[PDB]
């Protein structure tokens, strides 16, 4: 037997289109938003600590996970 | 055209369009043959310059491109830029257009990318000398007539904007960035910029705003001062200079977010302070939120003068303009001390002089009596409130009141609101107190309580110059143990003092707001009053006000109705700030209860303002969340749940309101679109949600003060006959009140039709009746705005009692509040030294034409209007001062300000 | 540079958000309901067949029937039944019929027709609050009649007079009578009807008097309104053809127009605008004064008026330092406002001719002489001299 | 030409976005004709429509 | 869909129910067929020199 419910995947699909589109739309305003923002983060915190912000975090590059299994 | 040799000079130019002789060949061969022939090259530089100029008049890109192509090679291949240091360095003068010929003239992507980096480098290195600046400059002011020069100097300037921005992003900074190989520091590019700035403000404007904002420093802004202060008298007049400074300030409100703005308004203040419009100095001082700055402009005019002169008079006028009354406090007292004139000065600073001028308008206007005076049931209750609602502002209705029959015939909580409505008859007038004193000392406590509210409303007319403080009278009542009486006393006291945080007033409200353990639904007024007081200056975001709402939840959480009204009061306190309001979202979120979470979403709307385009995407995330959560799951409590939901809906709209006034002003029109389709979504979505949104529309438009008020009230209205909560009608009318019988013509009939036509409940009805009478004013007697008026970037301060009632299901209790609606625009008449009580002329333009300013500047021509009228709200929302045609000159700018004018005639 | 960025700051974020908002909401509308309204819809679709033949409702007989005239050649006594009410209909409104057996199954039109579509416009006006100068006075006469009742009706009531109905713009070509009406319409923020009077007339007969009715019918639904029937000259006294195929059409169509303008009532809430070349291309009595107030005769700009038109154009083009503002006026003699715009287009083409990026002195001088040469007479000074 | 050139394309995209916005809007309109007192008219409505009588 | 059909879109239909087929951008009028008759423009300025 297969999966015979996909009703709740419509809800996922609807809210996926909302958040992603605004994000794109915002980009023009988003440029200046970053200048405003960085100082208040210095004043407060990044997201929970005042360290691991001596660079961007501590790595220029990024961690991606890629699965090349094909069996 | 083509090869035609050396016969005359014309024909040398035509030859080098195909292949140069004295330019590309000669120099190139010379430099790679010998290194002592560099002295011959030097002379051959001048010869190249004139031939370049001559052939900078040919519109085809190909016959300048290819000709000088190989010069581009030479930069690094033969010259090498270090063989004899100054000499190779200074022969990079022909090579810089040549690079641009491939860049801009030729549009081929590959090459455009590659030579951008190079142009930045060779620019920088050659500006050390300063002859690269001079190279830019011969193109800035031109030496050629064609298309070519009109783009090239512009291309140079963008190069600069690119690099500076890249240093912000990059964490290496200087030329250790790989963007171009270049820095915005050192001694090599900094000096290039310095020279660049000087010239382009003088003649152009193009690179000037990009430098300022990129640095983010008040220093950059202080260079802008030096250049502008020169320009203000010999190159353009005074008037033209005033327009520059405010263009800069109004334009960059949504281009400088809060932390960014504060370092900048400091420079803008200084500009104004030096300048001849001290009116602009003071106006700007309100922005900063700084008391100190307001005080400085006043002290500067008062102290080094020992005479009435222009100086004392102008000071009174500037401070008078805010109906915050914050400026009122500052400005009076120093006048008492100095002892010039008491009689002209103290009154002119305080709200005393606005009473005299209303008298002349009122005399023309008469008093219209169309109100009902029905008796029995709810019809008694309806009629007695409507009577106050139809003679709002200073108007006469005295003889009607003096028959105390219909007044005394009300009962209950209605009785309390009937004594209250009486006070708004004589709103913004010294008198009023007479009618009220009589009721206050006889019968039931209900009628005493109502008196106190009225004294508050009347007392907006005199509460400065140290004369008639509301405090003296209203204190005795706070002391009294009964709840009705004491609540009334402290609400009315806030209204009278307005935005002033006068010490006596403040200090009465400070020990209290900390016992709300006692369950009293009519004890809102404790925090509600303190909120009204706070707004007008930079907000404390006081910890007492935040504490007591939580105490209320400890004692009782069965009666939600009280705890919903409290939550709104905290967010209204925090308006007029945004920097400091980021901290307090965290203070509320510290405690976790489903009830406390209700508090957080309101106050979030106030925190994120002025970068409210982010606020928008968030208030949409809000919509989605009930449904999204539900989806996943498919594959005592009652009070907490209900507060939860409703707060969200309220916030979505509050969020919008705060944003649209402060950043945009033109953009409000578009934002109105954002609202109407938003409102539909919530109205359809939840039923419970639909109630909040119906009332909210009327106040949405009023907060933004729309430029188009024709369509929007009237459309909603028809739909809302079917829709429940007839309070819907009351909220549309509060906006429609405006400029009477333009917005209001359709409205009075439509609202009267629904009540009169069908009675489907005496409950639904009571609202339907109240609405019609409420909009009207007799002969366009005053307008209403949910704005300062002085700034249209601002916000109300006396209008917050109006604003409050839109989260609320309809009730008798609510009626009590609604009697207050103080904050009325004074008519912007012309004054003399020995007082004149009318206008002469004004320009009106329904919609301003300018997009350099959007505050409310239209052209000099306008459409000409006469005297003796209040400030129009539709068809003349911006208002300009007309003088250029009448050979007569105003001293005090007017741009749809609240502000009264003064003119000098010669 | 800085302020065109500010237009971008306001328009990009608010507008881009608005598209996205609509697009999710179309899904979101559906989800609140799942019975009741869904059910009623479901049975509306069972009842109403596919396709539906259009009807036009002539009249309602009060007994659960009506009579329609349809693009099907014989008329029908149809019934009013199923998801429609007796008072959801009004006569003369367009109805939807059932293919098999004609019945009014509801309305989703309500005066939706192609002639309505041409007439209503969602376009932006070309001029807003007299962008181009000249004719200062004439607009302060349109405004008294048209804009002024809409904006403030109260002032007419103190006065005790009835408020005006309509204006007639007429006289000269190239004076921008058709553009002042567009200006006035944007100033108020009224509903504008660009219908053209010439778009009711076709070879085929008997269609026309329907079209005349529909204008007055739609205008009243969306009132307040400003109606512009542009170029009512063609439907004037004149005839279509001297043979055949049009002896009737002009005669019925004009008469039918006067009738429903008067028959409204004497309103000051739906204004009409008749744009016409002259009263010599129309009938000698229209409908005919006290009722059609006011009449505006356009004539040629005078030296003051043509200065004003010119100053607008010259500033939007490179240079004015070369040849004084006054020197342009002086050289020109009095002509319509088109001739003033024409000199500036030709000037710009002449800068292209040279391959300059400046409008030089030479360009102004030639461009002035050209227009004067079209458009010429010399027997004014030949009779004299 | 960077001050006006770049800002020209930006102007253009907004207008096109607005045209697209209007075709998204008009494809859905207000539901339907269904009214509770004429849902009772439906009982008689099936019989007469299928019959030979109009 | 009714998001795929636009205002002023020409379409094909049956005749026994007038049920839609698909979208068409070829709009057929006598003026458009006049372009088919005329064919392509021809000639060059030097053929018509002088
Ligand atoms: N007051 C004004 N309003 C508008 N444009 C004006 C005004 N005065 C003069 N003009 C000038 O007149 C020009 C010609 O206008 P236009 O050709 O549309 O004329 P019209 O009288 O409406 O014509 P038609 O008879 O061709 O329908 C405008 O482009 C403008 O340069
Ligand atoms: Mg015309």
């Amino acid at each position: 037997p297969r999966m015979y419910e996909e009703a709740s995947g419509k809800e996922v699909e609807k809210v996926a289109t909302a958040v992603l589109s605004t994000t794109a739309r915002a980009k023009a305003r988003a440029k200046k938003t970053k200048k405003e923002k960085g100082p208040n983060e210095e004043e407060k915190k990044k997201e929970h600590e005042e360290k691991e912000k001596e660079r961007e975090t501590n790595k220029k590059g990024i961690k991606e996970t890629k699965e090349n299994d094909e069996e | 055209m083509v090869d035609e040799s050396d016969k005359k000079q014309q024909t040398i130019d035509e030859q080098s369009q195909i292949s140069p002789e004295k330019q590309t060949p000669n120099k190139k061969d010379k430099k790679k043959e010998e290194e002592e022939q560099l002295s011959e090259e030097d002379a051959k530089l001048k010869t190249d310059l004139e031939l370049l100029v001559e052939r900078l008049k040919e519109d085809d890109s190909s016959l300048y491109e290819a000709s000088l192509n190989a010069l581009k090679e030479s930069i690094k291949n033969s010259t090498s830029s270090m063989t004899a240091v100054p000499k190779p360095l200074k022969f990079l003068r022909p090579t810089y257009p040549d690079l641009c010929s491939i860049y801009d003239k030729w549009t081929d992507p590959n090459l455009k990318s590659s030579l951008a980096d190079v142009l930045s480098i060779l620019a920088m290195t050659y500006s050390e000398n300063g002859k690269h600046d001079s190279l830019r400059y011969r193109l800035l002011s031109d030496v050629s007539d064609f298309e070519g020069w009109g783009h090239e100097y512009i291309r140079h300037l963008a190069l600069e904007i690119g690099e500076v921005y890249n240093d912000q992003v990059e964490k290496d900074a200087e030329d250790e960035t790989s963007s171009d190989g270049s820095k915005s520091d050192g001694s090599a590019a900094t000096s290039g910029f310095e020279f660049s700035k000087e010239d382009t403000l003088r003649l152009c404007l193009d690179i000037v705003p990009y430098f300022l904002k990129h640095n983010g420093e008040e220093d950059a802004v202080d260079l802008l001062l030096e250049i502008e202060s020169i320009d203000k008298l010999p190159q353009f007049v005074d008037e033209n200079t005033f327009q520059r400074v405010c263009q800069y300030m109004v334009a960059c409100v949504p281009l400088l977010p809060p932390p960014e703005d504060v370092a900048f308004l400091k420079t803008a203040y200084s500009i104004y302070l030096s300048q001849n419009e001290l009116t602009d100095a003071i106006a700007l001082a309100v922005r900063l939120g700084e008391e100190d700055m307001i005080r400085s402009v006043f002290d500067a005019t008062s102290d080094p003068v020992m005479h009435k002169q222009l100086a004392y008079i102008l000071a009174a006028q500037k401070t008078s303009f805010e109906y915050e009354g914050v400026q009122d406090i500052i400005g009076n007292g120093k006048l008492s001390e100095h002892f010039l004139y008491l009689a002209k000065e103290l009154n002119l600073t305080g709200p005393k002089v606005p009473e005299d001028i209303y008298k002349s308008h009122l005399d023309n206007s008469k008093s219209v009596f169309s109100s009902a005076g029905l008796d029995s049931a709810q019809q008694n209750l309806a009629s007695s409130f409507v009577n106050g609602f139809l003679n709002l502002g200073y108007c006469n209705d005295k003889l009607i009141v003096d028959n105390d029959n219909w007044v005394y015939k009300t009962k209950g909580d209605g009785m309390t609101s009937a004594v209250a409505s009486i006070g708004s008859i004589y709103q913004w007038n010294l008198d009023g107190l007479q009618q009220l004193d009589k009721y206050l000392y006889v019968d039931e406590p209900e009628v005493k309580a109502g008196a106190l509210l009225g004294i508050g409303i009347s007392a907006s007319g005199v509460h400065d110059g140290e004369v008639e403080p509301a405090l003296l009278l209203l204190q005795d009542y706070v002391t009294n143990p009964d709840t009705k009486i004491s609540s009334a006393a402290i609400l009315g006291l806030g209204i009278a003092f307005a935005g002033s945080k006068n010490d006596e007033v403040l200090g009465l409200l400070l020990p209290i707001a900390a016992s709300t353990d006692l369950p009293i639904e009519t004890a809102a007024m404790a925090s509600l009053a303190l909120a009204h007081v706070f707004v007008g200056t930079c907000n404390g975001d006081i910890t007492t006000s935040i504490m007591d709402n939580f105490l209320e939840r400890t004692a009782i959480e069965l009666k939600t109705d009280w705890v919903r009204f409290l939550a709104l009061a905290l967010g209204i306190l925090y308006m007029g700030q945004g920097e400091q309001v980021d901290d307090v979202l965290e203070t509320i979120s510290a405690i976790e209860h489903p009830m406390t979470s209700a508090i957080e979403v309101l106050v979030g709307s106030c925190a994120y303002t002025g970068t409210g385009d982010v606020l928008l995407i968030q208030d949409l995330l809000h919509r989605l969340t009930p449904k999204n959560v539900k989806g996943e799951e498919d594959a005592e409590i009652k009070s907490e749940e209900k507060k939860g939901k409703s707060s969200d809906k309220d916030a979505t709209t509050d969020g919008k309101n705060d944003d649209e006034e402060e950043e945009k002003e033109a953009g409000i029109v578009d934002e109105l679109a954002y609202a109407v389709l938003g409102i539909a979504l919530i109205a359809l979505g939840e039923d419970i949600g639909k109630e909040m949104s119906l009332r909210h529309f009327g106040h949405l438009m009023h907060y933004g003060n729309e430029h188009i008020r024709r369509m929007v009230p009237l459309a909603m209205g028809i739909v809302s006959v079917s829709d429940p909560q007839m309070k819907v009608f009351d909220t549309l009318t509060r906006f429609s009140h405006d400029a009477d019988l333009e917005v209001s013509m359709n409205s009075i009939f439509a609202m009267g039709l629904c009540g009169a036509g069908t009675n489907n409940a005496r409950l639904a009805q009571l609202l339907r009746q109240l609405a019609s009478y409420y909009s009207r004013e007799q002969d366009a007697l005053f307008i209403t705005r949910l704005a300062q008026g002085l700034l249209h970037l601002g916000k109300g301060t006396m209008t917050m009692d109006v604003f409050n009632d839109a989260h609320v299901l309809n009730k008798v209790t609510l009626a009590s509040i609604l009697t207050t609606a103080v904050g009325l625009v004074s008519p912007s008449f012309m004054l003399k030294h020995h007082q004149l009580f009318y206008m002469l002329n004004a320009g009106i333009r329904p919609k301003f034409i300018l997009a350099l300013n959007d505050e409310g500047e239209p052209i000099k021509v306008n459409v000409r209007v006469g005297q003796a009228v209040e400030t129009v709200g539709q068809a003349g929302r911006p208002k300009k001062i007309t003088g250029w045609i009448t050979q007569s000159t105003p001293v005090l700018l007017n741009h749809g300000e609240r502000a009264e004018l003064e003119t000098d005639e010669y | 540079t800085r302020c065109k960025l500010k237009l971008l700051r306001m328009e990009r974020i608010k507008d881009h958000l608005l598209l996205e908002e609509e697009f999710v909401s179309n899904s979101e509308i559906l989800k609140p309901f799942e019975k009741k309204q869904e059910e009623e819809k479901k049975q509306l679709e069972e009842i109403r067949g596919n396709p539906l033949s259009i009807g036009t409702l002539e009249e309602i007989i009060d007994d659960d029937h009506a009579i329609v005239t349809s693009p099907t050649m014989p008329d029908y006594y149809v019934s009013i039944l199923s998801f429609v009410d007796k008072e959801l209909l009004e006569p003369g409104c367009s109805v939807l019929l059932h293919h098999k057996t004609m019945s009014i199954v509801g309305v989703l039109q309500d005066d939706a027709d192609p002639m309505v579509s041409v007439m209503k416009m969602d376009k932006s006006p070309t001029e807003s609050y007299s962008d181009i100068g000249g004719l200062e006075s004439q607009i302060q006469e349109i405004k008294e009649s048209v804009e002024l009742p809409l904006t403030h009706p109260e002032l007419y009531e103190e006065m005790g007079i009835k408020p005006p109905k309509g204006v007639i713009l007429y006289g000269a070509p190239g004076t921008g009578k058709t553009l002042l009406a567009k200006a006035v319409a944007n100033q108020t923020s009224a509903t504008f009807l660009r219908i053209v009077g010439s778009e009711l007339i076709q070879k085929y007969l008997g269609d026309g008097p329907r079209l005349c009715r529909q204008i007055f019918k739609v205008a009243g639904e969306n009132a307040p309104s400003i109606v512009f029937i542009d170029e009512i000259d063609a439907i004037g006294t004149k005839r279509y053809d001297s043979n055949s195929g049009g002896e009737r059409e002009i005669q019925r169509t004009m008469l039918e127009l006067l009738n429903q303008l008067d028959g409204f009532d004497d309103r000051g809430d739906v204004k009409v605008i008749m744009a016409t070349n002259k009263i010599e291309t129309l009938d000698p009595a229209l409908i005919r004064p006290g009722r059609i107030d006011r009449k505006i005769l356009f004539e040629n700009p005078d030296l003051s008026t043509k200065k004003k038109i010119l100053g607008i154009h010259t500033s939007k083009m490179n240079l004015s330092e070369d040849v004084n503002l006054e020197t342009l006026v002086t050289t020109k003699d009095d002509l319509s406002g088109a001739d003033i715009q024409a000199m500036c287009t030709e000037a710009g083409l002449l800068a292209l001719r040279e391959r300059r990026m400046q409008v030089t002195a030479e360009d102004f001088k030639q461009a002035k002489e050209r227009v004067m040469k079209n458009k010429v007479e010399e027997n004014l000074e030949g009779l004299y001299l | 030409a960077a001050p006006y050139a770049a800002k020209l394309k930006q102007t253009e995209n907004d207008l096109k976005d607005i045209e697209a916005r209007i075709k998204e809007k008009a494809g859905v309109k207000e539901s339907d004709t269904g009214l509770a007192p004429s849902h009772l008219w439906d009982i008689m409505g099936d019989r007469q429509r299928l019959g030979e009588e109009h | 869909n009714v998001k795929d059909l636009k205002a002023s879109q020409r379409v094909c239909l049956r005749s026994d129910s007038y049920m839609l087929h698909k979208v068409l951008e070829n709009k057929a009028d006598p003026l458009v067929s006049l372009m088919m008759v005329e064919k392509v423009p021809d000639s060059t300025y030097d053929m018509v020199g002088g």
